[PDB]
RNA sequence: GUAGCGAAAUUCCUUGUCGGGUAAGUUCCGACCUGCACGAAAAGCGUAACGACCGGAGCGCUGUCUCGGCGAGGGACCCGG
RNA sequence: AUGUCGGCUCGUCGCAUCCUGGGGCUGAAGAAGGUCCCAAGGGUUGGGCUGUUCGCCCAUUAAAGCGGCACGCGAGCUGGGUUCAGAACGUCGUGAGACAGUUCGGUCUCUAUCCGCCACGGGCGCAGGAGGCUUGAGGGGGGCUCUUCCUAGUACGAGAGGACCGGAAGGGACGCACCUCUGGUUUCCCAGCUGUCCCUCCAGGGGCAUAAGCUGGGUAGCCAUGUGCGGAAGGGAUAACCGCUGAAAGCAUCUAAGCGGGAAGCCCGCCCCAAGAUGAGGCCUCCCACGGCGUCAAGCCGGUAAGGACCCGGGAAGACCACCCGGUGGAUGGGCCGGGGGUGUAAGCGCCGCGAGGCGUUGAGCCGACCGGUCCCAAUCGUCCGAGGUCUUGACC
């Protein structure tokens, strides 16, 4: 039904798509190892805030 | 229209209770659980309660945790292995840490619960 | 004719015979951090400032923009017109003699995009006589080819809570200087724990 | 601190002790006695004999409806603190199950059943 | 307290202990009704013999089964809706009525007579 | 055009007049005959039973409404596929 | 392909006004009128009948306006009417059929691209960098009104009857907000109950009996049916009208001289938004003129917590983003604790009673958001952009 009436252009389409886009994810050195890490979750390897509580198997 | 209140929580009433009591069983068995964050938040509320009654220490309160988890092997397991590990501390028996790696194909942030030790 | 202050509650009191219904607004005693004198501005007007939130939690631009005349360390720093300030610090042990009159305005309770049934108080479709779209939706909003435009100002679904709101003439049943409390027989907009500024008007012969 | 505290300042001033009469109950056949002035300033001393039916708490209270089939039932919430009241006398024990809203009354009423409670 | 179109007990002279409230009567636009407000009203039942057949007569609402919140600050309410019939100005045709004594209704001032007239028991 | 019916699953003028209903009836009920253009097997006129018929009152109950409020779920919104 | 009556919902507009105001004239004593003039700010209800707009008809009321707007409004409703097929009556037709003649029936598809609209953001400009506080061009909201009582039933009147002016007191509708009160919700806060299945047999529990099994209660919240206010007072310029002085008509005349009064109307006043008002910023505080690279140091740079953002904890702010408050020199969530506040006496044991149950320990137990406390639990450790967002002329050292 209440259908679009036409295209309007590479422009205005690219206007919309333009304003989408996306941010880089945050990241920090690990205090311990280094690498990236989202700024505070326990990283997969160096692997803690203080006291490991992960890994090894 | 809703403005102030609390307990702002997803799934579905009955099976909400079922959800909590269920994960509560899990955590009081293994000692740690890996789940989507909101489930973790509310779980720390509820479980922190149950261990409180665990140090509450008597027949009644025992039959009230039985009013919940309903599983006597896990009940006593809790009830003599755990309580001394907290027979001092006041509240906050739980712990929750956001985990590095969001999950495949569904995109949840994950989380890592374990009662403190 | 002034006082910036945090609305606290709405709580009944009894009175001689008939019963009255005050809200209980605190009014701690702000330091008029800045006169706006009038050579410098049109207003002639105070800028004062209530409760205090710990010294470090601060941009130093306020440290010294607040330091000049110097009060101390606070945040509800708002301004109001026409009031000489003989005192170095207002308090309402005598800003407001009880039983006068007062004019209150404070921020309203939020709502989020509350719908049309809210907004303009009326609305509704009839229910249960047929509705592909039961009861509560806005009715038609224009007329074909009178203009082909929505008339620009008109009512619609919106957002109706973050707004500033005043309530004018209303009674001050009683000040109480100790804890700088104040009692204003009525409503007074706000959450509570919320924020309110208070002044005056009442000329009419009625 | 905060609003509970300060409102207990304010009510310590007016609502005060409601003048200590603090004996609820619910079975309580009872006499409240309001003032009510009217014609010629006359502080006629109205005296009502009635069945407490509910009460609602929070510093300010309301002895809730106090009911009595005069023949037609008439019910009378009667603000507990307010100075309007003057003298009060329970004539019933504070017995009989279910707290308040005993709507057993508001509907099927009847001497006989109330006595059955 | 509210009654736009309704039934309503009555018990003066009156054709019943029941009548229909047509439109209430104050201030052009109207909507509801407190005690002491006049309410023009038809008489849905007629007592045999009696003096009020099946017409409509203006009459003041008394009681209301609705929590009216007093100025002295408290609130009578009773499980009933009962008017008294009235004539012209504001009187009573019969001098008898069954309701509790009490006030407010006199504070309305319009009918000090009824409050004089309305007894005790029932 | 007989008996029988008639302002009628038929009558336009039209809400025909009267009476019953309701505070108020262009609706229905009972009569009136002025049958525009009812009528006797394209049947007339009755009639207990019956109706997912159609019309009109009355009660009991109610958010149908007087004006609406609130709460859950499912979608809607945000993220990933 | 220009969906056609009517109703709802929403409307806004004009005046040839129904009321509310302001004034002439009278065959106006007063009051009630009559009648024309200026008047669009607000208001113009609730029903019965009918598909009905229309119309009469009850109850009133200040009044119960007339019109526009594709006989306003179906990408928003209903569909009763009427224009489908089925069916029947009347009549017309030899007949199939037909009739602005009735009668009962009889699928309303509607994911929005653009304008428009409502809210809310993103970039960016505002020629030093940022953090706060505001004036207001301007624009919107709002503008209603009756009733008794006082001066006094006085003037008027020859009585019944009865005022202007001016002052209060009460409501009705509506407008905006608030939980204290009354009230409503409170989908799991509390208790009771029934089946059944399972935990362990009895006692005590659990799931399922709608996405709360059912019934009684209910804090917070959110709300009306509840409470508070609000409609002005004032001022300016005014329209019908009333004038003052006043000629040309050396008298007279409200007139172009020249001045004055004159309303719910206009403007301001009150609320509310708002400097993207490209012309704001205006004020205040600190950063600085950091020092950088071939000087027009308007480029490239860490600089600069000056600040800011990302992440976090959250929130009577909320779709999202925004806003606001917190990050361990914390009291922001979660919990424990104390009060509140819900339910309304926990199980256990004892004793009583053949037994269902009762009684005592028992206003006990449990307790969601409510108000405080308490570094127990988490808001660890952190990188990222960040300076010229200003010029030639004029004082001035």
């Amino acid at each position: 039904h209440p259908v679009p009436k036409k295209k309007t252009s590479k422009a205005r389409r690219d206007a919309r798509r333009s304003h989408h886009a996306l941010t880089p994810p945050t990241l920090v050195p690990c205090p311990e190892c280094k690498a990236m890490k989202p700024p505070h979750t326990v990283c997969p390897e160096c692997g803690y805030y203080a006291g490991r509580k992960v890994l090894e198997v | 229209r809703h403005l102030k209140s609390g307990r702002k929580l997803n799934r579905h009433s009955s099976h909400r209770l079922a959800l909590y009591r269920n994960q509560a069983k899990s955590l009081l068995t293994h000692g740690r659980i890996t789940t989507t964050v909101p489930k973790a938040k509310e779980l720390r509320g509820f479980v922190d309660h149950l261990i409180h009654l665990a140090k509450r220490g008597d027949l009644h309160a025992r039959r009230l945790v039985l009013r919940d988890l309903q599983d006597v092997k896990l009940v006593r397991k809790l009830f003599d292995e755990i309580a001394p590990r907290y027979r001092d501390r006041q509240g906050g028996y739980t712990r929750v840490l956001k985990l590095a790696e969001r999950r495949r194909g569904d995109g949840a942030p994950l989380a890592l619960v374990e009662l403190v030790e | 004719m002034k006082g910036i202050l945090g609305v606290k509650v709405g709580m009944t009191r009894i009175f001689r015979d008939d019963r009255a219904v005050p809200v209980t607004v605190i009014l701690a005693g702000p330091c008029p951090v800045v006169q706006r004198r009038t050579p410098e501005k049109d207003g002639y007007t105070a800028v004062q400032l209530g409760f205090l939130p710990q010294n470090p939690k601060r941009v130093n631009r306020p440290l010294k923009g607040h330091f000049a005349k110097a009060g101390v360390e606070p945040v509800r720093i708002l301004r109001e017109i026409r009031d000489f300030n003989p005192e170095g610090d207002t308090v309402t042990v005598e800003i407001f003699k009880p039983g006068e009159r007062v004019d209150v305005t404070g921020t309203s309770k939020g709502r989020g995009f509350a719908g049309v049934m809210k907004r303009w108080n009326f609305a509704g479709g009839p229910d249960s006589h047929g509705a592909h779209k039961i009861h509560r939706h806005p009715g038609s909003i224009g007329n074909r080819k009178t203009p082909g435009r929505v008339y620009k100002g008109k009512k619609m679904a919106g957002h109706y809570g973050a707004e500033r709101v005043t309530v004018m003439n209303l009674e001050v049943v009683d000040v109480i200087p100790e804890e700088n409390l104040l009692l204003v027989k009525g409503a007074v907009p706000g959450p509570n724990g919320g924020l309110v500024i208070v002044r005056e008007t009442k000329k009419a012969a009625k | 601190m905060n609003r509970g505290a300060l409102i207990k300042l304010v009510e310590s001033r007016y609502v005060r002790t409601d003048l200590p009469e603090f004996r609820p109950g619910d079975t309580v056949r009872v006499s409240y006695k309001v003032k009510e002035g009217n014609r010629t300033r006359i502080q006629d001393f109205e005296g009502i004999v009635i069945r407490i039916r509910r009460n609602g708490f929070n510093t300010t209270f309301t002895v809730r409806k106090v009911s009595y089939g005069v023949g037609v039932e008439r019910i009378f919430p009667l603000h507990s603190p307010l100075i309007q009241k003057i003298d009060i006398v329970q004539r019933g024990r504070a017995r009989r199950a279910k707290l308040y809203f005993i709507r057993n009354l508001s509907d099927r009423e009847i001497r006989r059943k109330l006595r059955a409670d | 307290m509210i009654q736009p179109q309704t039934y309503l007990e009555v018990a003066d002279n009156t054709g019943a202990r029941k009548i229909m409230c047509i439109r209430v009567l104050k201030g052009s636009n109207a909507k509801y009704a407190t005690v002491g407000d006049v309410i023009v009203a038809s008489v849905k039942e007629a007592i045999p013999r009696g003096a009020v057949k099946e017409g409509d007569v203006v009459k003041a609402v008394v009681v209301r089964t609705k929590k009216e919140v007093k100025r002295p600050d408290g609130s009578a309410i009773r499980f009933d809706d009962n008017a008294a019939v009235i004539i012209n100005n504001q009187l009573e045709p019969r001098g008898t009525r069954v309701f509790g004594p009490v006030a407010r209704e006199l504070r309305e001032k319009g009918f000090m007579k009824i409050v004089s007239l309305a007894p005790e028991v029932l």
